[PDB]
Protein backbone atom coordinates (compact mmCIF):
# COMPACT_ATOMS: atom_id res chain seq x y z
CA UNK A 1 0.00 0.00 0.00
CA UNK A 2 1.12 3.68 -0.63
CA UNK A 3 -1.01 6.02 1.58
CA UNK A 4 0.57 9.48 1.38
CA UNK A 5 -0.61 12.16 3.88
CA UNK A 6 2.80 12.83 5.50
CA UNK A 7 3.03 16.30 3.95
CA UNK A 8 -0.23 17.34 5.68
CA UNK A 9 1.12 15.85 8.91
CA UNK A 10 4.46 17.74 8.40
CA UNK A 11 2.62 21.05 7.88
CA UNK A 12 0.55 20.34 11.02
CA UNK A 13 3.80 19.66 12.96
CA UNK A 14 5.31 22.92 11.67
CA UNK A 15 2.20 24.92 12.64
CA UNK A 16 2.16 23.38 16.15
CA UNK A 17 5.88 24.27 16.55
CA UNK A 18 5.12 27.85 15.39
CA UNK A 19 2.35 27.96 18.04
CA UNK A 20 4.69 26.59 20.76
CA UNK A 21 7.23 29.36 20.03
CA UNK A 22 4.47 32.04 20.05
CA UNK A 23 3.16 30.74 23.43
CA UNK A 24 6.68 30.93 24.88
CA UNK A 25 6.88 34.57 23.61
CA UNK A 26 3.48 35.40 25.13
CA UNK A 27 4.54 33.99 28.55
CA UNK A 28 7.87 35.94 28.39
CA UNK A 29 5.97 39.25 27.69
CA UNK A 30 3.56 38.52 30.62
CA UNK A 31 6.37 37.65 33.09
CA UNK A 32 8.22 40.99 32.43
CA UNK B 1 -0.38 50.90 34.89
CA UNK B 2 0.21 52.03 31.20
CA UNK B 3 3.24 49.64 30.79
CA UNK B 4 1.31 46.69 32.36
CA UNK B 5 -1.57 47.33 29.90
CA UNK B 6 0.87 47.46 26.95
CA UNK B 7 2.41 44.09 28.11
CA UNK B 8 -1.07 42.50 28.42
CA UNK B 9 -2.01 43.73 24.88
CA UNK B 10 1.25 42.43 23.39
CA UNK B 11 0.84 39.08 25.24
CA UNK B 12 -2.78 38.67 24.05
CA UNK B 13 -1.91 39.60 20.41
CA UNK B 14 0.86 36.91 20.52
CA UNK B 15 -1.54 34.39 22.14
CA UNK B 16 -4.07 35.03 19.32
CA UNK B 17 -1.28 34.32 16.75
CA UNK B 18 -0.54 31.00 18.57
CA UNK B 19 -4.24 30.03 18.39
CA UNK B 20 -4.38 30.80 14.64
CA UNK B 21 -1.36 28.49 14.11
CA UNK B 22 -3.10 25.67 16.03
CA UNK B 23 -6.25 26.30 13.95
CA UNK B 24 -4.17 25.96 10.74
CA UNK B 25 -2.63 22.73 12.13
CA UNK B 26 -6.19 21.47 12.66
CA UNK B 27 -7.07 22.21 9.02
CA UNK B 28 -4.04 20.14 7.86
CA UNK B 29 -5.10 17.30 10.21
CA UNK B 30 -8.60 17.29 8.57
CA UNK B 31 -6.93 17.11 5.13
CA UNK B 32 -4.78 14.18 6.36
CA UNK B 33 -7.73 12.16 7.79
CA UNK B 34 -9.81 12.92 4.62
CA UNK B 35 -6.82 11.56 2.67
CA UNK B 36 -6.73 8.36 4.77
CA UNK B 37 -10.46 7.82 4.15
CA UNK B 38 -10.11 8.54 0.39
CA UNK B 39 -7.18 6.08 0.13
CA UNK B 40 -9.13 3.36 2.01
CA UNK B 41 -12.30 3.83 -0.11
CA UNK B 42 -10.83 4.69 -3.55
CA UNK C 1 -7.06 49.68 38.04
CA UNK C 2 -4.16 47.42 39.28
CA UNK C 3 -6.75 44.84 40.53
CA UNK C 4 -8.19 44.61 36.96
CA UNK C 5 -4.62 44.25 35.56
CA UNK C 6 -3.82 41.41 38.02
CA UNK C 7 -7.11 39.68 37.10
CA UNK C 8 -6.42 39.99 33.33
CA UNK C 9 -2.84 38.66 33.86
CA UNK C 10 -4.13 35.68 35.86
CA UNK C 11 -6.85 34.96 33.24
CA UNK C 12 -4.35 35.18 30.33
CA UNK C 13 -1.80 32.92 32.08
CA UNK C 14 -4.56 30.30 32.55
CA UNK C 15 -5.74 30.76 28.91
CA UNK C 16 -2.14 30.18 27.71
CA UNK C 17 -2.07 26.90 29.78
CA UNK C 18 -5.34 25.79 28.09
CA UNK C 19 -3.87 26.50 24.62
CA UNK C 20 -0.75 24.50 25.49
CA UNK C 21 -2.98 21.52 26.44
CA UNK C 22 -4.83 21.75 23.07
CA UNK C 23 -1.46 22.04 21.29
CA UNK C 24 -0.25 18.82 22.98
CA UNK C 25 -3.58 17.11 22.04
CA UNK C 26 -2.81 18.10 18.43
CA UNK C 27 0.67 16.54 18.69
CA UNK C 28 -0.96 13.24 19.82
CA UNK C 29 -3.39 13.36 16.88
CA UNK C 30 -0.49 13.73 14.43
CA UNK C 31 1.15 10.65 16.04
CA UNK C 32 -2.13 8.70 15.73
CA UNK C 33 -2.59 9.51 12.01
CA UNK C 34 1.09 8.75 11.27
CA UNK C 35 0.47 5.42 13.09
CA UNK C 36 -2.46 4.70 10.75
CA UNK C 37 -0.33 5.52 7.67
CA UNK C 38 2.58 3.34 8.94
CA UNK C 39 0.18 0.43 9.60
CA UNK C 40 -1.40 0.65 6.11
CA UNK C 41 1.99 1.01 4.30
CA UNK C 42 3.81 -1.77 6.25
CA UNK D 1 -6.31 53.03 30.45
CA UNK D 2 -9.79 52.02 31.78
CA UNK D 3 -11.10 51.72 28.15
CA UNK D 4 -7.97 49.68 27.25
CA UNK D 5 -8.67 47.26 30.17
CA UNK D 6 -12.33 46.94 29.05
CA UNK D 7 -11.14 46.11 25.48
CA UNK D 8 -8.57 43.58 26.82
CA UNK D 9 -11.30 41.86 28.90
CA UNK D 10 -13.72 41.71 25.89
CA UNK D 11 -10.92 40.43 23.59
CA UNK D 12 -9.82 37.73 26.09
CA UNK D 13 -13.47 36.58 26.58
CA UNK D 14 -13.78 36.21 22.80
CA UNK D 15 -10.33 34.50 22.54
CA UNK D 16 -11.51 31.97 25.18
CA UNK D 17 -14.58 31.17 22.98
CA UNK D 18 -12.30 30.67 19.92
CA UNK D 19 -10.14 28.23 21.94
CA UNK D 20 -13.29 26.31 23.03
CA UNK D 21 -14.30 25.91 19.32
CA UNK D 22 -10.79 24.53 18.46
CA UNK D 23 -11.07 22.18 21.50
CA UNK D 24 -14.41 20.89 20.16
CA UNK D 25 -12.86 20.37 16.68
CA UNK D 26 -10.23 18.22 18.47
CA UNK D 27 -12.97 16.07 20.02
CA UNK D 28 -14.39 15.41 16.51
CA UNK D 29 -10.91 14.49 15.17
CA UNK D 30 -10.53 11.86 17.97
CA UNK D 31 -13.88 10.35 16.91
CA UNK D 32 -12.78 10.38 13.21
CA UNK D 33 -9.49 8.61 13.86
CA UNK D 34 -11.13 6.08 16.20
CA UNK D 35 -13.56 5.39 13.31
CA UNK D 36 -10.74 4.83 10.84
CA UNK D 37 -9.06 2.31 13.25
CA UNK D 38 -12.37 0.47 13.89
CA UNK D 39 -13.00 0.16 10.08
CA UNK D 40 -9.39 -1.08 9.37
CA UNK D 41 -9.63 -3.69 12.15
CA UNK D 42 -13.28 -4.88 11.81
CA UNK E 1 -23.88 1.76 10.51
CA UNK E 2 -22.89 0.39 7.07
CA UNK E 3 -19.62 -1.61 7.37
CA UNK E 4 -19.09 -1.42 3.52
CA UNK E 5 -17.19 1.94 3.04
CA UNK E 6 -15.41 4.06 5.65
CA UNK E 7 -17.40 7.22 6.58
CA UNK E 8 -15.94 9.62 9.17
CA UNK E 9 -17.06 12.51 6.91
CA UNK E 10 -19.60 13.83 9.44
CA UNK E 11 -16.89 14.10 12.16
CA UNK E 12 -14.50 15.83 9.69
CA UNK E 13 -17.25 18.30 8.56
CA UNK E 14 -18.13 19.10 12.22
CA UNK E 15 -14.42 19.71 12.87
CA UNK E 16 -14.27 22.04 9.80
CA UNK E 17 -17.32 23.97 11.08
CA UNK E 18 -15.76 24.39 14.56
CA UNK E 19 -12.46 25.65 13.06
CA UNK E 20 -14.48 28.18 10.93
CA UNK E 21 -16.30 29.33 14.12
CA UNK E 22 -12.90 29.68 15.84
CA UNK E 23 -11.54 31.81 12.94
CA UNK E 24 -14.52 34.18 13.13
CA UNK E 25 -14.09 34.55 16.93
CA UNK E 26 -10.32 35.26 16.53
CA UNK E 27 -11.24 37.95 13.95
CA UNK E 28 -13.67 39.47 16.49
CA UNK E 29 -11.01 39.35 19.27
CA UNK E 30 -8.41 41.14 17.12
CA UNK E 31 -11.03 43.76 16.00
CA UNK E 32 -11.78 44.49 19.71
CA UNK E 33 -8.02 44.81 20.50
CA UNK E 34 -7.38 47.08 17.43
CA UNK E 35 -10.13 49.49 18.71
CA UNK F 1 -1.21 -7.70 13.89
CA UNK F 2 -3.93 -5.13 14.84
CA UNK F 3 -3.91 -1.34 14.33
CA UNK F 4 -3.99 0.47 17.67
CA UNK F 5 -3.35 4.22 18.09
CA UNK F 6 -5.59 4.30 21.18
CA UNK F 7 -2.72 5.43 23.48
CA UNK F 8 -2.38 8.63 21.38
CA UNK F 9 -6.16 9.16 21.22
CA UNK F 10 -6.52 8.66 25.05
CA UNK F 11 -3.70 11.19 25.71
CA UNK F 12 -5.38 13.62 23.27
CA UNK F 13 -8.74 13.23 25.11
CA UNK F 14 -7.09 13.83 28.54
CA UNK F 15 -5.38 16.97 27.18
CA UNK F 16 -8.66 18.32 25.69
CA UNK F 17 -10.48 17.80 29.02
CA UNK F 18 -7.58 19.52 30.87
CA UNK F 19 -7.98 22.45 28.43
CA UNK F 20 -11.80 22.56 29.02
CA UNK F 21 -11.35 22.98 32.78
CA UNK F 22 -8.54 25.60 32.37
CA UNK F 23 -10.85 27.68 30.06
CA UNK F 24 -13.58 27.55 32.74
CA UNK F 25 -11.01 28.75 35.30
CA UNK F 26 -9.89 31.62 32.97
CA UNK F 27 -13.58 32.65 32.50
CA UNK F 28 -14.16 32.50 36.32
CA UNK F 29 -11.10 34.73 36.96
CA UNK F 30 -12.36 37.21 34.27
CA UNK F 31 -15.85 37.31 35.87
CA UNK F 32 -14.12 38.41 39.18
ZN1 LIG G 1 -1.50 22.28 3.07
ZN1 LIG H 1 2.55 52.62 26.85
ZN1 LIG I 1 -14.93 50.85 31.55
ZN1 LIG J 1 -13.54 49.06 32.85
ZN1 LIG K 1 -19.84 15.42 17.36
ZN1 LIG L 1 -21.61 10.04 5.70
ZN1 LIG M 1 -9.47 32.04 6.86
ZN1 LIG N 1 -15.99 43.73 12.08
ZN1 LIG O 1 -16.00 18.06 27.79
ZN1 LIG P 1 -17.98 19.66 29.68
Amino acid sequence: ERLDVGENLKKAEEKLKKAEELLKKSEEILKK
Amino acid sequence: NSQAIDNLRASLETTNQAIEAIRQAGQEMILAVQGVQDYINN
